[PDB]
């Protein structure tokens, strides 16, 4: 199972790539105009502290 | 040949054994069904893990054996392991194989004639294909759509059938030797069986699979899914690539396998017969049923009976909700209320009377439900979810899209409750001669109003203003509706909130029975009224295209095109079995009695007299020629013996056979008096109007195992006639016995007369003498 | 129906040996190829085949007593050289109905000697210019095409 | 703007030319049969003719 499993860790892009577009269609829909690149070039998302 | 052979022997040494000997001579040969599950059962738990772990091998596929040797497939081509001799344990009929071999096979091994089959196998999805290559797609946009969850169907399908209908549709156009006795639905369609028949005939395929297609082919997937925008099956078939809950890729999709504009025609031409058949206050019931069976219409290339069509659609609405009714069809637990929709989510009640005064004083008796009762509703473009509570709207949730539809809701649905004064004490403008009788008829009180507030606008407002009237609280702006349907206000009506978004369409897959009246009032096994003849448009004009109203009331044409029909209906009446009949003679070759049949001296006189003779020597010559030599044009002879009635002349014929009305035939090319097809040879055009000629007797082009069925049947057992195959039922003389192997397991025994009348009618008949 | 079915049927008991006319019409024949036909058939003077979805000729057996012959309705092309041996004795043919584009696909008719009369309609052929004058120059031996001589002769009855 | 140039990807309206194209092998037997009579006469309407 661990074998055929890790052969389709490929499966990640498929979660990440959703939740990246679930976060920017969102985001274009509350002012109905493409918001794609401006909300992936800005959208500060925070990642921790120091 | 051999092969037969061999199945005997294999036959002969099964029934050598004890225990198969047994279970075939015990029971019926359904047990067969149920031995195909005691074998061959075995499951897996994951089977991608499993399929991974077998592809690795050397050889993961079990293949025939006989077939690789005939194919001269060797086991290596070029140091590649293909297969190699050994039995499958379970089959123990094939050979392990490995894939690399289809490869070989697909670039170097038996080629066919033709594979152009295929496109008639599935043609659902080279359809699918064909029409998405005429979508102009025009611009991703984004936006935060509305979607409504609604069942519809994602499957455009013509001439949509039923499981039982469709099982002899495979069995029919596929495997006619096992064929079932003839259905109704076989004879009633038969250009249908035809059509399907000549494309997957002679030809090298897997019947099974053909007919699974087929299966799913007259199957319209009905899902219950979100929606947005129209409603066709042209765009749920690929909704997923048209919009989501964020984004719309638009696209203009009107013109592709046009589906609605049949189901309106059907829909129309149920309104025009419920219409019509209100004439008869004692018997509207029996003139709608005779006025629905004899019409018909025509879908692409066939036509179809509209009884037929209205048990298979799924229209729910009213003017189709009657007519299931009157036929005896089951329908949906769908209410419907004037041009509007209602679903009950719960509650019950109780009839309960009560006063209203039209003017001054008038008392008239409206009767109201006791109880609570949610309701889901359905205007254009808007819905609701309103509640009632003994004669009081106690609340309305609205989520629609216009200010129009929501008044328009509003009122009907507080019409629906008999909520307000207005129905304890009448308005003024509102006289006795619009309550009731308009043809002799009570009009309750509740389409009253209804009627009211069509006439006028301010009907309308004043019903709305009847609602009271409260300020609007803070915080509640936006959940609140002016008299305007306005979206917030400082004023608005009481308990009437208003949201975003479509109400989503509860659902429920059951089947009540319902009546109805002699009013066409339909009772559904208690007092609820689902529809009604008031509730329907008032009258329009239509010119409706390719549609036979086989009736004399429903009917513009005048007595000679009416009496030229009625002639050839008489003569195709002759073309049934039994002796001194059209088929029998023509077997006897006996010419000559066709020429002093009453039907031909009835049909004489219209025949023009000025040049009478000529025409009759025309075709009393063809008519000895086809019959002869023994090919002939059954169309044809009956197109042309009407003019044998009279003693040949001399002249010169130029082309064409004239009646007394200036309307002609021509021997041998169709045209609007008399037309047919080879395709459905089933049918005779005489002027726009189907007479169906029976099928008791094989033509040149429509022969085949079919066009006999309605000739033969069945009859009390007699184990003396022969036992005959299906081919030779054709030479069999008329009114004479035979035994037939039938289907599966069944020997029965037919007899060549025709013998099926109406059973409508004699049950009509004798049921209504039981009331006397 | 089929062309086997078909002609079983017309054969009521009687030998393919003593029959002079023969009718295959209304009928289907698979991979348009005839079907169920050898040289048994000698007494034969007449044949019939129309929209059988016929395309070809290659099946035909050796006909001698054969006279005249109809093969409207269907798509053939091409094959015109078998009649020069298997009905050389053959004098009305008609082709009106099939698929011909060429005058090279029908100089093979050339070497029946014993041919009367041809008739050719609604094929691609009859779409060009002057060719009735350069039909007839192929064929000297011809006198009648599409039921009309040289001079728009009308041909009799039979 | 130039963020909505950008994001729309905006270029200018490629102007397309009408392909060459081979001899045409059939204006032959359209000019060939134009020289032909047909079976019918008199489409065309003309004027009269004064004294």
């Amino acid at each position: 199972i661990k074998n055929d499993w890790l052969s389709k860790a490929r499966r990640c892009f498929i979660t990440t790539m959703d939740t990246v577009e679930t976060i920017c269609l969102r985001e274009s829909a509350k002012a109905e105009e493409n918001l794609v690149e401006k909300t992936l070039n800005e959208k500060q998302m925070w990642i921790g502290k120091k | 040949m051999s092969l037969l052979l061999t199945i005997a022997k294999e036959y002969k040494r099964l029934c050598q054994d004890a225990k198969a000997a047994q279970m075939m001579t015990v029971g019926t040969v359904s047990n067969y069904t149920t031995f195909k599950k005691w074998t061959t059962s075995r499951k897996e738990k994951n089977p991608s893990l499993r399929m991974r772990w077998a592809m690795s091998s050397k050889f993961p596929i079990i293949a025939n054996k006989r077939m690789l040797e005939e194919a001269q497939i060797p086991k290596e081509h070029n140091n590649v392991a293909l297969w190699e001799d050994t039995e499958d344990v379970s089959k123990r009929d094939h050979v392990l194989a490995s894939a690399s071999c289809i490869n070989y096979w697909n670039f170097c091994g038996p080629c066919v004639n033709n594979s152009e089959v295929i496109k008639e196998v599935y043609k659902s999805r080279f359809g699918r294909l064909e029409r998405r290559k005429e979508i102009m797609w025009k611009e991703l946009r984004f936006t935060l759509v509305d979607r409504q969850r609604r069942r519809v169907d994602t499957q455009p399908v013509e001439q949509r059938l039923r499981t039982g209908e469709i099982k002899d549709l495979q069995m029919w156009t596929l495997f006619e030797d096992e064929a079932p006795l003839a259905s109704k639905f076989i004879l009633d369609n038969y250009g249908l069986v035809k059509e399907m028949r000549s494309k997957f005939a002679n030809k090298p395929l897997n019947k099974e699979v053909v007919a699974h297609m087929l299966e799913k082919q007259f199957n319209p997937e009905s899902r219950f899914l979100p929606v947005f925008g129209a409603i066709r099956p042209e765009r749920m078939e690929l909704i997923h690539a048209l919009g989501g809950e964020t984004w719309i890729q638009e696209a203009n999709t009107a013109g592709i396998s046009n589906v609605d504009q049949r189901k309106n025609d059907i829909r129309a031409v149920c309104r025009k017969v419920c219409l019509a058949a209100n004439a008869s206050i004692m018997n509207a019931k029996s003139k709608l049923v005779e006025y629905i069976k004899s019409t018909s219409m025509r879908i692409g290339e066939t036509e179809r009976k509209l009884e037929e069509l209205i048990l298979e659609t799924d229209d729910v609405s009213p003017e189709v909700t009657l007519c299931k009714s009157a036929l005896g069809g089951q329908l949906g637990k769908t209410l419907s209320f004037g041009p509007m929709l209602l679903k009950k989510i719960s509650g019950s009640g109780v009839k309960v009377k009560d006063t209203v005064y039209i003017q001054g004083v008038r008392a008239v008796q409206f009767e109201y439900w006791s109880e609570q009762e949610e309701f889901y509703g359905e205007y254009k473009s808007a819905t609701a979810l309103f509640s009632r509570k003994e004669r009081s709207l106690e609340w309305i949730t609205i989520g629609g899209g216009i200010n129009e539809d929501r008044k328009r809701l509003l009122a009907m649905c507080m019409i629906f409750c008999r909520d307000g004064d207005y129905f304890k004490d009448a308005p003024a403008t509102i006289t006795m001669a619009d309550l009731s009788t308009k043809l002799g008829r009570e009009i309750p009180y509740q389409y009253v109003m209804m009627n009211w507030i069509q006439k006028s606008e301010d009907n309308l407002e004043a019903l709305l203003y009847s609602r009271g009237i409260v300020e609007t609280n803070p915080g509640k702006m936006g959940s609140s509706m002016g008299i305007d349907g306005s979206k917030r206000a400082i004023k608005s009506l009481r308990a009437v909130t208003i949201q975003s978004g479509k109400i989503d369409m509860p659902e429920s897959k059951e089947k009540i029975h319902l009546e109805l009246s002699d009013n066409l009032e339909a009772f559904d096994s208690s007092g609820r009224i689902v529809a009604t003849i008031l509730d329907l448009p008032s009258d329009k004009k239509v010119t409706f295209q390719d549609v036979s109203f086989q009736h004399p009331d429903l009917a513009v044409l005048r007595d000679e095109k009416t009496a030229i029909t009625k002639g050839y209906e008489a003569l195709i009446k002759r073309l049934g079995t039994g002796d001194n009949d059209i088929p029998s003679l023509i077997a006897k070759k006996d010419y000559l009695s066709l020429y002093n049949l009453p039907e031909v001296k009835l049909m004489a006189p219209l025949i023009r007299p000025n040049r009478k003779g000529v025409y009759s020597r025309v075709a009393r010559k063809l008519v000895s020629t086809q019959v002869t030599t023994g090919h002939y044009s059954l169309h044809e002879l009956i197109k042309v013996l009407p003019f044998t009635y009279f003693a040949p002349k001399q002249g010169m014929f130029e082309g064409r056979l004239f009646f007394s009305n200036d309307s002609f035939v021509e021997p041998g090319v169709n045209n609007n008096v008399f037309s047919w097809s080879k395709a459905d040879s089933s049918k005779i055009y005489c002027h726009g109007i189907a007479i169906r000629v029976p099928l008791v007797v094989g033509d040149e082009h429509m022969d085949t195992s079919l066009a006999l069925l309605e000739g033969f049947s069945v009859c009390e057992n007699d184990p003396r006639a022969p036992m005959v195959t299906r081919q030779d039922l054709i030479d069999v003389g008329f009114g004479q016995k035979v035994r037939l192997f039938v289907g599966q397991g069944s020997v029965r025994t037919f007899k060549r007369t025709a013998s099926q009348r109406a059973a409508s009618s004699d049950v009509n008949k004798n049921v209504k003498k039981i009331k006397m | 129906m089929e062309m086997g079915r078909r002609i079983h049927l017309e054969l009521r008991n009687r030998t393919p040996s003593d029959v002079k006319e023969l009718v295959l019409d209304n009928s289907r024949s698979n991979e348009g190829k005839l079907e169920g036909l050898t040289d048994e058939f000698e007494e034969l003077e007449f044949l019939s085949t129309i929209n059988v979805g016929l395309t070809s000729i290659a099946n035909l057996p050796k006909l001698n007593k054969l006279k005249k012959l109809e093969l409207s309705d269907n798509r053939v092309s091409g094959g015109l050289e078998v009649l020069a041996e298997k009905c050389p004795n053959l004098t009305h043919l008609n082709l009106s109905g099939n698929k011909i584009k060429d005058l090279s696909t029908i100089e093979p008719l050339k070497k029946l000697e014993n041919l009367k009369s041809l008739d050719l309609f609604n094929c691609e052929v009859t779409n060009l210019n002057d060719y009735r004058e350069n039909v007839f120059k192929l064929l000297p031996q011809l006198t009648y095409l599409d039921g009309y001589d040289r001079d728009d002769k009308e041909a009799p009855d039979s | 703007t130039q963020d909505v140039i950008t994001t729309e990807g905006l270029k200018q309206s490629e102007n397309k030319l009408p392909e060459p194209r081979s001899f045409p092998r059939w204006f032959n037997a359209e000019w060939m049969w134009a020289i032909k009579d047909s079976d019918l006469t008199g489409w065309v309407p003309m004027a009269e003719y004064p004294p």
